[PDB]
DNA sequence: TACCCCCCCTTCGGTGCTTTGCACCGAAGGGGGGG
């Protein structure tokens, strides 16, 4: 005699009405196991069987558990679901073994069928109506409604997350030493107690759960290590991942790379060093998934070496929060960043990696910036607390970079980890103009038309030149202009442009960029020892500005 | 047994739903105790997936003070609610609170807990505070009586709030009194001891009321009177180089859009040549009185820009370096209401984000004391390193808009 | 022929100043993972 779970009022998003979609067509072997399925249902109170006065459908279909001989029923209730009133979801995140304190007794179980333990609004039940093809479409077949909240429909999963909650209310107020990670249906349940007065604490869990209809099968109750949860792998002092199978195959796809990508990218949170900006570069492009795509010698170099990490079995620790965090980053290169995060050396809560690319043109420090922001963040969501890091870069690169960068920018508690490639500042543009360097007042135009331009420079010591050029624009030709000025100057050089946009660009010391132009530009700067740039107006006579402005415009 | 007045969205718009970003361990645990007490006291209530909306919750430690606070991110509901001024509800801005010596700023939204909220507008209320390491759902609550940091609740308040001020008022008419969002402005012209003796007295006043009819006692002292505005300035010099007079000129012809007046055609004329940046050049007879004429119109205020109370306020602020930081009130382009700098904050020399987020508090209160508004502000700053650190240094009861700029100094305009 | 969550990598259209080109960013659609 169980405690039913008081019903959630839900509502149809305003002036819709029910789903009104008829029954696809149902392959022979199909029909049959579904039949089946629908008088269970009705024996165990899980549905009804009205349908005079309904007037609605939604196709129903089934597929089976993964290595599984069940089969699941499933509802393309998604008419209902574009229908039916938006939903608050009360998921925020995953829980990560990371951080977890470590517990002497441990249970793991699921709640059996669970989201037809959880009884659907009583007024909503109509919509969820639908019908099952009796012989092949020989005579009428049955008309069913949910009882209960039915796989397919949107406010199922939060509905019966957020009744599961207030179910394991009263547990944990008078449990208080108790620690239960609800995620699903799928408990975790640890305590510092005796494995006796433990097993106790399961069983009493499992009454009060069977008190409100919630049942919890012992083929599905772990009871000994190695746990299995949420993908993962627990032991008494270490966890890990459950096995990643990678594809060795000869010929690769777009499809194979995206799922190849993509499992590097879940293991990369405990296997440290994971890389995959190569294999993700031969993605880029429209290609679709069917076509075939041959590795580059780079390529498959990164492949290789993935492969030497994912030989071994790696492990991560559990989280101690008497111990200090500690963050590391490692420069990888062409903008890949690894980390670490651990509290006492070599053991490993977990790892990660940043590699986005954002912005046409930037620098390894606003990268490894960026790096120490996600990390900060997935640290606040784990441990709530932001970790000490230890990163590749001088303190007074630090300096130098945030403090003369015109954006605010900072980065918290961190010390130097001399552990190359190193962070580094590739130039420096002068604060004030050079003594004795040749000024070099730049400028370009091209004609929106033709899409033909020309860039060109005039000098205080009368040297000048003029290119012409093809296929180009207005701001590629300024950016050109300030490469000539510093290809023929010496190694210390004033330039004097009108381009807000060229100077916008190379002010912020990019060391990298997508255009080849300004890669061209960022190397030349890199050899010199001395630039001093300097905006002035255009079309305000001044200096060799107007007397540049008419060479490459005529 | 009081009765709520009804509060109602703007036509043709749905509630708030901004997702909940992450808490640290202290502001959860903070934040869990002040909401089991909260809902004992009938405060708020447990709410349902079935409430689709949301505003993002989190807390808050004032200047100098111990003890948490929580702040709603409501921000997005206030833009959505009814606008009062149309009701007529909407509280009057006092011209005079600038004009004090003195101005207090109390921490009064306690009071707002007391009076109950429209039962149909409370599901707009809704927040979840969320768990470490994601070991619950999210706990998902709404108010039931008027909530800090909603512009609802002082419009809704301003009755008893009127009548109980009105003793204090009649005693002591010299002193203004302007209330803004949780907040309380009180400003004198009494020497100091005289003014903290009068917001003591203001204070127990308040308790009377709180026992007949974040804490209270706080208050923060601003001196109005004494604002300084920071103008545009030329550098003066007996010499100046190629370079000096490019970079006047450029600044002079980026003036030119706030000031009509100046002119650049003698100065302009000095750079005739291709001449070497570190080249110095005398100021010809023509040029110097440009230039003076120019420091003339600069020293005196643009014509034709004043206020407009429909128009929004919005402000601009420059990493000048050095711990300086500037900053512009406009409501429209080059017609600035203020300008001004800041120096030495919180943070100087360590921490851009702390004094980034000292001056956005800083010209936020300017805004309230000077309009009664709060402005929009362009921030020097990319969106996601502002997101990751600026709760960690806010230290105020409502939240301005804002929204992220990149804007390479070309000329040093506004600090020399 | 389903649902809800989180993640990374890419593309693409909308937006606003670098302007009629170019840079940034969010959404969406691919993959990984969970129940
Ligand atoms: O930083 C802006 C950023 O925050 C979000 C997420 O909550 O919205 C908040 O900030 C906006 C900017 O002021 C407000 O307009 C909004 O109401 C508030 O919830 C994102 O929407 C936005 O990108
Ligand atoms: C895998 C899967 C699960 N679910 C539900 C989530 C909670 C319920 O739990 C299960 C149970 O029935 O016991 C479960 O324990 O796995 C099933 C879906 O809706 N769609 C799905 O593809
Ligand atoms: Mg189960
Ligand atoms: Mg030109």
């Amino acid at each position: 005699p169980i405690s039913p779970i008081e019903t959630v009022p839900v509502k149809l998003k305003p002036g819709m009405d029910g789903p009104k979609v008829k029954q696809w067509p149902l392959t022979e072997e199909k029909i049959k196991a579904l039949v089946e399925i629908c008088t269970e249902m009705e024996k165990e109170g899980k549905i009804s069987k009205i349908g005079p006065e309904n007037p609605y459908n939604t196709p129903v279909f089934a597929i089976k558990k993964k290595d599984s001989t069940k089969w699941r029923k499933l509802v393309d209730f998604r008419e209902l679901n574009k229908r039916t009133q938006d939903f608050w979801e009360v998921q925020l995140g995953i829980p990560h073994p990371a951080g977890l304190k470590k517990k002497k007794s441990v249970t793991v179980l699921d709640v059996g069928d669970a989201y037809f333990s959880v009884p659907l609004d009583e007024d909503f039940r109509k919509y969820t109506a639908f019908t099952i093809p009796s012989i092949n479409n020989e005579t009428p077949g049955i008309r069913y409604q949910y009882n209960v909240l039915p796989q397919g429909w949107k406010g199922s999963p939060a509905i019966f997350q957020s009744s599961m909650t207030k179910i394991l209310e009263p547990f944990k107020k008078q449990n208080p030493d108790i620690v239960i990670y609800q995620y699903m249906d799928d408990l975790y349940v640890g305590s510092d107690l005796e494995i006796g007065q433990h097993r106790t604490k399961i069983e009493e869990l499992r009454q009060h759960l069977l008190r409100w209809g919630l049942t919890t099968p012992d083929k599905k109750h772990q009871k000994e290590p190695p746990f299995l949860w949420m993908g993962y792998e627990l032991h008494p002092d270490k966890w890990t991942v459950q096995p990643i199978v990678l594809p060795e195959k000869d010929s690769w796809t777009v499809n194979d790379i995206q799922k190849l990508v993509g499992k590097l990218n879940w293991a990369s949170q405990i296997y440290p060093g994971i890389k995959v900006r190569q294999l993700s570069k031969l993605l880029r492009g429209t290609k679709a998934l069917t076509e075939v795509i041959p590795l580059t010698e780079e390529a498959e170099l990164e492949l290789a070496e993935n492969r030497e990490i994912l030989k071994e079995p790696v492990h991560g620790v559990y989280y101690d929060p008497s111990k200090d965090l500690i963050a590391e980053i490692q420069k990888q290169g062409q903008g890949q960043w690894t980390y670490q995060i651990y509290q006492e050396p070599f053991k490993n809560l977990k790892t990660g990696k940043y590699a986005r690319m954002r912005g046409a043109h930037t620098n390894d420090v606003k990268q490894l910036t960026e790096a120490v922001q996600k990390i900060t963040t997935e640290s606040i969501v784990i441990w709530g607390k932001t970790p000490k890091f230890k990163l590749p870069i001088q303190k007074e690169t630090w300096e130098t970079w945030w403090t003369e960068y015109w954006q605010a920018t900072w980065i918290p508690e961190w010390e130097f980890v001399n552990t190359p490639p190193l962070v580094k500042l590739w130039y420096q543009l002068e604060k004030e103009p050079i003594v004795g360097a040749e000024t070099f007042y730049v400028d370009g135009a091209a004609n929106r038309e033709t899409k033909l331009g020309k860039a060109g420079y005039v000098t205080n010591k009368g040297r000048q030149k003029v290119v012409p050029l093809t296929n180009t624009t207005n701001q590629k030709t300024e950016l050109q202009a300030i490469y000539l000025a510093l290809q023929d100057s010496g190694l210390e050089v004033n330039i004097v442009t009108d381009s807000q946009y060229a100077l916008g660009i190379i002010q912020a010391q990019p060391d990298k960029s997508e255009s080849e132009l300004v890669n061209q530009i960022i190397e030349q700067l890199i050899k010199k020892e001395k630039v001093y740039l300097a905006w002035v107006p255009a079309h305000k006579g001044i200096g060799g500005n107007e007397q540049v402005d008419k060479l490459v415009s005529a | 047994p009081i009765e709520t007045v009804p509060v109602k969205l703007k036509p043709g718009m749905d509630g708030p739903k901004v997702k909940q970003w992450p808490l640290t361990e202290e502001k959860i645990k903070a934040l869990v105790e002040i909401c089991t007490e909260m809902e004992k006291e009938g405060k708020i209530s447990k709410i349902g997936p079935e409430n689709p909306y949301n505003t993002p919750v989190f807390a808050i430690k004032k200047k100098d003070s111990t003890k948490w606070r929580k702040l709603v991110d409501f921000r997005e509901l206030n833009k959505r609610t009814q606008d009062f001024w149309e009701v007529q509800l909407g509280i009057p801005h006092p011209a005079g609170l600038k004009k004090k010596k003195s101005v207090t700023v109390l921490d009064v939204g306690d009071a707002y807990f007391s009076v109950p909220l429209d039962e149909d507008f409370r599901k707009y209320t809704a927040f979840t505070i969320p768990s470490i390491n994601n070991e619950t759902p999210g706990i998902r609550y709404q108010y039931n009586v008027l909530p800090q940091g909603w512009k609802g609740s002082p419009a809704i308040f301003q009755s008893s709030m009127t009548k109980i001020l009105e003793p204090f008022k009649k005693q002591n008419p010299d002193i203004v009194i302007y209330q803004y969002m949780d907040d309380l402005y009180v400003g004198s012209d009494l020497e100091i001891g005289q003014h903290r003796t009068k917001i003591e007295e203001l204070r127990q006043h308040l308790l009377r009321w709180g026992l007949t009819t974040p804490f209270l006692w706080m208050g923060y002292e601003l001196h109005p009177d004494k604002w300084t505005v920071q103008p545009i300035v030329l550098p003066e010099k007996d010499s100046w180089t190629v370079n000096d007079i490019q970079k006047l000129v450029g600044k002079l012809n980026w003036a030119s859009q706030i000031y009509p007046g100046i002119k650049v055609r003698q100065l302009s004329k000095l750079l005739r040549g291709t001449k070497a940046l570190t080249e110095v050049i005398p100021l010809t007879e023509e040029a110097e009185l440009e230039l003076a004429e120019n420091r003339e119109i600069l020293k005196e205020p643009v014509h034709g820009v004043y206020y407009d109370p429909s128009k929004d306020l919005i402000a601009e602020i420059q990493k000048q370096g050095q711990g300086q930081w500037t900053y512009q009130i406009y409501q429209e382009p080059f017609k600035n209401l203020k300008t001004g700098k800041y120096a030495r904050m919180r943070g100087a020399h360590t921490n851009d984000v702390k004094q980034l987020t000292e001056a956005v508090q800083k010209i936020t209160t300017e805004s309230i004391v000077i309009w009664g508004k709060t402005p929009k502000f362009k921030l020097p700053i990319q969106k996601e390193t502002w997101e990751t650190w600026w709760t960690e240094y806010w230290q105020a009861t409502w939240i301005p808009e804002w929204e992220f700029v990149n804007t390479p100094p070309l000329v040093k305009l506004w600090y020399q």
